[PDB]
């Protein structure tokens, strides 16, 4: 319904953005720049803040990978091939493959890609699917789950009622956004193991705030939410 | 009731197959073994916490009313902890081959390539595998009724054990108190999923799988309560991307595992892939996807 | 300890044959085998009578710290109480086994013609075998802790003493006996001249008699008094009833061999299941020397 | 001590007994004609009556062929071979062995018979001993076996301190007097099963209150009301 406004989740998402030199380098670059991104998304979310500070956390540091990847695949709409960045960097498929991440990058382009652009997915669309992947009850260390619960169908709800109002022709149109969640956690996943083996290495020059987020106080992140 | 036609031909096809290929008393469950009447030490440290939170009871009733019990040992040094894998192996094994019938039964399924029809089950084997135990656990006594077995699990003083994902994952699903026809549904989801590795027909992997989500979230739109019912279809979306989770990490600890002690069937060899065509790749799978000589 | 030197030579005696010849841990009971993972019928109904008392499940350990439990079945299913059986024979033999070393050991026993060994042997195994396995019996949790092994009573309460054997056990337990008190018992019942084939009548009376002296002297020396005054007097009732149990017993196993045979060829011997003396017990008259390894 | 007078019970044995053809028939009818007898004699114990008549009656039917048994064995101690009888019968080993009770006789011959005799087993300890098998507390059925074991001790100890003042050159005497209880307990049952063979064959008499203690009342129950 109006208690958490679609709209807001709209906004929410148009406040942040408007918008091989080692492309691994490029890449967690463009992750550590849009993670700060990320803090500020989350807290125009909707009561989000008004949640325990630790569980913001944990919602943060269990879905950071999966709203990124969110975010860059809807951005790479508007290019014909590739993956556009944060940083205005284009990347493709080529440098994907000699960088050893061609499997992910196509299963990325084919699962959110290919399928955002031919769902015509608009960015309130795409804030609540990722406002959804953020309120997820089942972390761990949650203080209470039940609220964040709430959030999340509070949020499904708003999107229902969004594509029923927006999107009579298509009767099947918010099964099919839901749909997205488990491919998007299986690629969420698989990065996961890519950013460990890259760091495990050395051989990139990882930020702070990533390595932050990979490393399991912290610091940087407990501090962007005092604000 | 209340779908289209097409809609409760899916259902009417997925609940015949399942009936077909899943036999709930595990009757033809036979012959399995039983348990008997540097880096190295720190890999080692790893799979005894790989373990040590997934330890059950053995419950084995007998034809005239005879049940031996059998309990696992407390934790030691060596091999005292990998007693049930064996079993374990069997087990998933029969489990594996019911997914794999069941998959053949499915029209949609049977009209796609046989390399497709690898890569679908490779992906969703221990997810559809995990689904069935499902619909035979018994969440109030903690145990998996398996007919004339019983997998109970083992206390430590609850709460505790549920920082296992799988067995989180069991209580969750089990809570949601789901129909025959919805189990079906969801393992045709995870069956029928176009961002599976090596997957060709992407196209009409998609169109199906779709197609059964949407078939699903109708089922509950209709044959349940109105506002009691409505965020089910959330939950089970949920139940369906931790699935994911819950197949990734028990691929690398059944690796971890299998590594320092082989104990996998040829079967569970294919299924993650242990050591290309994809045909030579699972000359089993390939094999038990090809009828008859019975 | 007042007693003469002869009587604590006999108690020391005892106590060494005991200790050298029962294994409390049981840790080589070995290669025994488990349950499987008109006039007719009015025996059938005896038999059935018989078992459905003696219900107790097998718990079996370990060194891993696994245990195997088994649960013995519901009635009937007929047949399938007989389950046990095959276990419980290769056990009954194993301690029977145990009891014959008992006797080799002890020098008066040794002293005899080895048709008296044989007829004593045969009076007094089942006995020993009682007196051997209340010992390491559980009045508490009506378990026998055979080391490894224990064997639980299963439940029905007050219905279990109404079987002699079962209220033989508890009452025995409860007059939390010494070991030399047990050995003393064992020595009495083993040294019986009332056995059928005794040819040394009047040895065995003596020995028999001794022993029992040396046991009253044992209590009247070794516990406070007047606290166990009466002590001598409930252990020669049990000594007494015992000798019920032992024909009861013999009966019964005879009854349930006619129709379900399962008894080892020892305990068909001592038993007599199945003429001369040590033709009839080939078996222990073997076991009755030394020695081929 | 003064509670279970020795004396009461060796008089409690002596104001009961002071003084072709076929065995088993008289074995029987000596038996039933000694039933009586021996309930006389049961009464003759101090505190046997006041007893529940319920346990009174599972006590001598508990007993009641042990003290019938170690009666004639102490009885035929005057006799040389065979055994004497209450009917004045003296049965002999060949009968007994015609009769089938061979084996059995022979039994109660050198287990009891010989050993009341080198023994030299007077008239009271027997009375005792006889008591002891009487209060037999381990006897299912009874309403307060407590009195039962109780009763059974105070005879245990009145026989002792009987053997250790009458007997002082044998100190092992009272523990060979005791002694006879097992070897008494598996004759007794070894007559039974004869006993119960006989009553299935018919060729011997019924004899009736033999008959009602071969059973599972009321002639016993009566004989108990006065
Ligand atoms: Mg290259
Ligand atoms: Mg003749």
């Amino acid at each position: 319904n109006e208690d958490m406004p679609v709209e807001r989740i709209l906004e929410a998402e148009l406040a942040v953005e408007p918008k091989p030199n080692d492309p691994v380098t490029n890449i967690c670059q463009a992750a550590d720049k849009q993670l700060f991104t990320l803090v500020e998304w989350a807290k125009r979310i909707p009561h989000f803040s008004e949640l325990p500070l630790d569980d913001q956390v944990i919602l943060l540091r269990a879905g950071w990978n999966e709203l990124l990847i969110a975010s860059f695949s809807h951005r790479s709409i508007a290019v014909k091939d590739g993956i556009l960045l944060a940083t205005g960097l284009h990347v493709h498929r080529n440098s994907a493959h000699s960088a050893g991440v061609g499997a992910i990058f196509d299963r990325v382009l084919t699962e959110l890609v290919s399928k955002m652009r031919d769902m015509q997915m608009d960015k309130t669309e795409l804030g609540c699917l990722r406002a959804i992947v953020l309120f997820n009850p089942d972390s761990k260390g949650l203080s209470n789950p039940a609220e964040v619960e709430a959030l999340r169908e509070k949020v499904y709800a708003s999107l229902e009622a969004y594509c029923k109002h927006k999107y009579p022709e298509q009767p099947g149109r918010f099964a099919k956004l839901l749909l997205r969640l488990p491919a998007l956690r299986s690629i969420g996943l698989k990065c996961l193991e890519h950013l460990f083996f890259f760091k495990l290495i050395g051989d990139t020059p990882i930020d702070t705030f990533l390595m932050e987020m990979l490393e399991a106080r912290h610091k940087i992140l407990h501090r962007l939410l005092q604000e | 009731q209340g779908l289209t036609e097409e809609q409760r031909m899916m259902i009417r096809e997925l609940m015949d197959a399942q009936m077909k290929t899943f036999d709930t008393t595990f009757s033809h469950f036979k012959n399995f073994r039983l348990p008997g009447v540097r880096e190295e030490a720190a890999k080692w440290s790893q799979v005894r916490k790989d373990l040590c939170s997934l330890k059950v009871s053995l419950q084995l009733r007998g034809e005239d009313g005879s049940v031996w019990n059998y309990k696992p040992p407390a934790d030691s040094g060596g091999k005292e902890i990998f007693s049930l894998l064996p079993h374990m192996a069997d087990m998933s094994t029969y489990m594996f081959k019911g997914i794999i019938s069941f998959a053949k039964v499915i029209s949609y399924f049977r009209d796609l390539p046989i390399e497709d029809q690898i890569s679908l089950l490779k992906g969703a084997a221990f997810e559809l595998c995990q689904l069935r135990f499902n619909t035979v656990f018994n969440a109030e006594t903690g145990t998996w009724e398996c007919g004339r077995l019983s997998y109970c699990l083992e206390d430590t003083a609850f709460q505790q054990l549920l920082l296992e994902p799988m067995l989180k994952f069991h209580y969750m699903l089990k809570k949601l108190q789901l129909h025959e026809e919805e189990y079906v549904l969801m393992q045709a989801i995870s069956l029928f999923s176009p961002d599976r590795p090596g997957v060709l027909q992407h196209r009409v992997v998609d169109q199906l799988q779709e197609q059964f989500a949407i078939t699903l979230k109708s089922y509950i739109e209709c044959n349940r309560p109105q506002p009691a019912h409505r965020f089910l279809f959330l939950k089970i979306m949920a139940m369906l991307t931790e699935l994911r989770s819950i197949n990734a990490q028990h691929t690398q600890r059944l690796l971890r595992i299998q590594d320092i002690h082989p104990f996998a069937t040829p079967l569970m060899q294919e299924l993650f892939g242990i050591t290309s065509s994809l045909t030579e790749r699972h000359k089993i799978l390939h094999r038990l996807l090809q009828e008859g000589s019975p």
